[PDB]
């Protein structure tokens, strides 16, 4: 059932810069007015996040930007698409991506969120894949080649139902959604944002927090990921299936989360309108000392600095005394 | 499905309601072994895993850790330190038809004892002798599946059961299946004990003129004291006061 | 009560078929285990056939099979046992056999009168 | 081990006297408590009579009081029950129970073969 999908170029990573983007609720609790540190896993401002494509360049042998790479889960993820035309259509996570341990699986079927736990046949190129029949203007399912069965399930989950949009759309990007995927404590966490933009290129410069969406006390191990796309295939783009699809145009960034303090501004609505990253600059670190957004003239003691040890040396005297060996191992008779 | 068969469930994330169970009283046999009876209205549990079957009536004590016996040794294998409950009921007007009721199977024979939890996809032949049987019946081979003889006029001890094995597993997983909670009517404007999502303390509630988030549940002032929180059931946010004291 | 008849056998020629009837009334057939055997005279029991309600459908000898074939019905409660090409060692008695087990872990064996078939050449 | 054996029963006049023995190998009579228990078809579990070694003697139900007398010896290690002005409704099955404890904090309760008895009027 599985099809490897071919003709991709090979094209050396780009990098973005994610500005004070990632911001999210660390914790139910509402808070009004005030500024609260605290420590947990965060995507460090101004820090430079990986970018992926989802364009065809025309022309004869032109570049087909169709980026579905396998990356690693770390500790936290941080996804945020720009889109058009709902492209990504899920995730998966697992470690051996295989029925030999189990696996999660977000998928939009355009009329649901579904996530399942099961030891899914992960293929080595799962996708979606919907034909364009343009005769009648149908939308149906064409092609899933994310797994060959469900083996054991463990754990069902449905979203509301919706309809989704899966045609192509022109113009510049519209659509914002930002994704954080943390394992915490056995805790799948999963918190979301959409925002409608007003831009031609980049990422806009506005902040806003991020609401929790989903979590999910499975209790199982990720190490690994991989994003799923949904292809068209039309007769513009004549050949098998393997190379007959065309991608509509689309971006995403990924980055990483690691152990940060981070001070949060709750206004009075409750809304994280401001965050500052306590080690990113001295500036913050006199920011977060304070626990205060403003700064007076003057000089403030922050941290403290010492220089760690570089290696371990073991020295000692030159051997000069030993157990008499010689008259029990070296010997004649017994 | 066959004893030898069992149905076997998963279940997590749910409200698990065993009062009706128990207060039904249809049930001939409620053993709960490692856990206290009352008390799984009150605790959460990982996983369960139900395990469903039918057997005859001097067979159900054998469910039991430390039993002997055929369905014990060589059919459900339940360890000694086994933690979980058992629900057997009798179900001779249900499963009563003309001629007796032979569909449901057990084995008779193994060649070892059952590991715990373990299901056999195996069905090879019991060798008796010393002339492996191989598939081929004769002497010192016999069937390890044996019928039931369900009759209508048949006495108790061998009347059917249904028995259906509630194991309560928990791992390095969060708890998943939980007891029904108990909600009692709000009273404002009393110096009250309130219980809010296991968040317990001493206050008065009134009403607030703050407006959460839709997904909030309770906020907390500076200094980590909670200062007001969303009574659901009515979605209502309530500010909380602390009883009123001083000196004299 | 329980009352189990074999219809079928007697004296037939060598190469022929043969179909023979186990009907059983007070128990479906459709249980644990339905057992044929054969006896010779003055020759010790043998097991032949079995069908099962579960894992294996059907089980023969090593001597019977390809030419043998055995099948149920329980909405008349019948075994149909058929044979064709015929070989001078199926002259034998032909037993029906079923097994029960009691309440204090006995077992009951309901053996069949049998039906005797004769093969001429 | 322990081995529980019971003598007595059958079908009776009403009126008469009738002798129970329930004979216990093993371990003494001695014990917490020594239970009888009635049970008929098409009724739930049910208590009957009982006789303790400590505290209250004997404990019997509201309705049998008068009627069905208990006693033990210990020289032999056996229960006498003894039924005297039977009514029609006794026709039942009577057990001999006793409480064991197990290691692992199970509790067995050791029943007999038991006896019927069937009252005619
Ligand atoms: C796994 O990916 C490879 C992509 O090359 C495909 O299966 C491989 O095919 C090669 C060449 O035919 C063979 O070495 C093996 O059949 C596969 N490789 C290995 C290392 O096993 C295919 O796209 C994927 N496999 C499946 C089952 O979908
Ligand atoms: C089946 O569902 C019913 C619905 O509540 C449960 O309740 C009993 O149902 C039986 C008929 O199946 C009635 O005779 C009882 O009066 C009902 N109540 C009680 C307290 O027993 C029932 O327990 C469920 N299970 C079974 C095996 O019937
Ligand atoms: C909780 O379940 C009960 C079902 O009886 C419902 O509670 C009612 O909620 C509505 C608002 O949704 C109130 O107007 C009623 O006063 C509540 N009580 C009733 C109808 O007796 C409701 O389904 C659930 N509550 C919520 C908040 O969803
Ligand atoms: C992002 O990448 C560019 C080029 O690779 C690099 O110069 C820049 O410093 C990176 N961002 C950060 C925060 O270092
Ligand atoms: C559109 O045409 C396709 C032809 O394959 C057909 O299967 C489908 O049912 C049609 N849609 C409708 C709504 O009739
Ligand atoms: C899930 O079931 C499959 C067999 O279908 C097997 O891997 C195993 O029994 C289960 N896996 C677990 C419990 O991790
Ligand atoms: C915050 O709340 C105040 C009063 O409750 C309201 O006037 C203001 O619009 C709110 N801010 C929002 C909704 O962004």
């Amino acid at each position: 059932q599985c099809v490897n999908l071919t003709t991709r170029t090979q094209l050396p990573p780009a990098y973005t810069n994610s500005f004070t983007r990632g911001v999210y609720y660390p914790d139910k609790v509402f808070r009004s007015s005030v500024l609260h540190s605290t420590q947990d896993l965060f995507l460090p401002f101004f820090s430079n996040v990986t970018w992926f494509h989802a364009i065809h360049v025309s022309g004869t042998n032109g570049t087909k930007r169709f980026d579905n790479p396998v990356l690693p889960f770390n500790d936290g993820v941080y996804f945020a698409s720009t889109e058009k035309s709902n492209i990504i259509r899920g995730w998966i996570f697992g470690t051996t991506l295989d029925s030999k341990t189990q696996s999660l699986l977000i998928v939009n079927n355009a009329t649901n969120v579904v996530i399942k736990v099961c030891e899914f046949q992960f293929c080595n190129d799962p996708f979606l894949g919907v034909y364009y029949h343009k005769n009648n203007k149908s939308w149906m399912e064409s092609e899933f080649r994310v797994y060959s069965s469900a083996n054991n399930c463990t754990f069902e989950y449905v979203s509301q139902p919706f309809l989704m949009d899966l045609e192509g759309k022109q113009g510049n990007f519209k659509n914002l959604r930002e994704f954080v995927f943390k394992n915490i404590d056995g805790y799948f966490k999963i918190y979301s944002k959409h925002t409608p933009i007003n831009l031609v290129r980049d990422l806009p410069q506005g902040f806003s927090a991020l609401e929790p969406l989903v979590d999910l006390p499975i209790g199982i191990n990720i190490t690994r990921f991989q994003t799923l796309l949904a292809l068209h295939r039309s007769y513009l783009t004549p050949g098998d299936s393997s190379s007959g699809w065309t991608a509509g145009a689309a971006a995403y960034y990924v980055g990483y989360l690691q152990p940060r303090t981070f001070l949060l501004k709750y206004n009075e609505n409750g809304t994280i309108t401001d965050a500052v990253d306590c080690a990113l600059d001295p500036l913050s670190e006199t920011k977060c000392t304070l626990k205060s957004f403003t700064v007076e003239k003057g000089i403030y003691q922050t941290s403290n600095f010492r220089v760690q040890p570089t290696e371990s040396i073991v020295r000692f005297p030159n051997i000069t005394n030993l157990c008499p060996f010689g008259e029990v191992f070296n010997a004649t008779r017994f | 499905a066959s004893v030898y068969a069992w149905n076997r469930k998963r279940i997590s994330n749910c409200v698990a309601d065993y009062s009706v169970l128990y207060n039904s009283a249809s049930f001939s046999t409620f053993k709960c072994y490692g856990v206290s009876p009352t008390k799984l209205n009150d605790l959460c549990f990982t996983n369960v895993y139900a395990d469903s079957f039918v057997i005859r009536g001097d067979e159900v004590r054998q469910i039991a850790p430390g039993q002997t016996g055929k369905i014990a040794d060589y059919n459900y294998k339940l360890p000694d330190d086994f933690t979980g409950c058992v629900i057997a009921w009798n179900s001779n007007n249900l499963d009563s038809k003309v001629g007796g009721n032979y569909n449901y199977l057990y084995r008779l024979f193994r060649k070892s004892n059952l590991k715990p939890f373990e299901r056999d996809i195996s069905t090879e032949i019991y060798q008796a002798g010393s002339t492996p049987c191989n598939g081929v019946e004769g002497f010192n081979c016999y069937f390890p599946l044996q019928s039931y003889g369900f009759q209508p006029t048949n006495g108790v001890g061998y009347q059917p059961y249904r028995v259906v094995v509630l194991s309560f597993e928990l791992l390095h997983a969060p708890a998943t299946v939980c007891g029904p909670k108990k909600s009692t009517n709000l009273v404002k404007n009393k110096c009250v004990n309130f219980n809010f999502n296991g968040l317990t303390g001493t206050g008065v509630l009134t009403e607030s003129n703050k407006k959460f988030l839709p997904f909030q549940q309770f906020g907390r002032d500076i200094a980590d004291t909670t200062d007001a929180v969303r009574d659901p059931q009515t979605l209502e946010i309530l500010d909380i006061t602390p009883c009123s004291f001083g000196g004299v | 009560q329980v009352q189990l008849v074999e219809s079928g056998g007697g004296l037939v020629q060598a190469g022929g078929s043969l179909r023979l009837s186990c009907a059983a009334s007070g128990f479906p057939v459709y249980r644990d285990r339905m057992a044929w055997y054969r006896q010779a005279p003055g020759k010790e029991r043998e097991w032949v056939a079995a069908i099962y309600s579960a894992g294996q459908q059907t089980r023969y000898a090593d001597s019977v099979k390809g030419r043998f074939t055995i099948s149920r019905d329980n909405a008349k409660n019948t075994v149909y046992l058929q044979m064709n090409s015929l070989k001078p060692e199926d002259t034998a008695v032909y037993y029906c056999n079923v097994k029960d087990v009691g309440h204090h872990y006995e077992y009951y064996d309901y053996w069949g009168q049998g039906t005797q078939v004769t093969v001429s050449a």
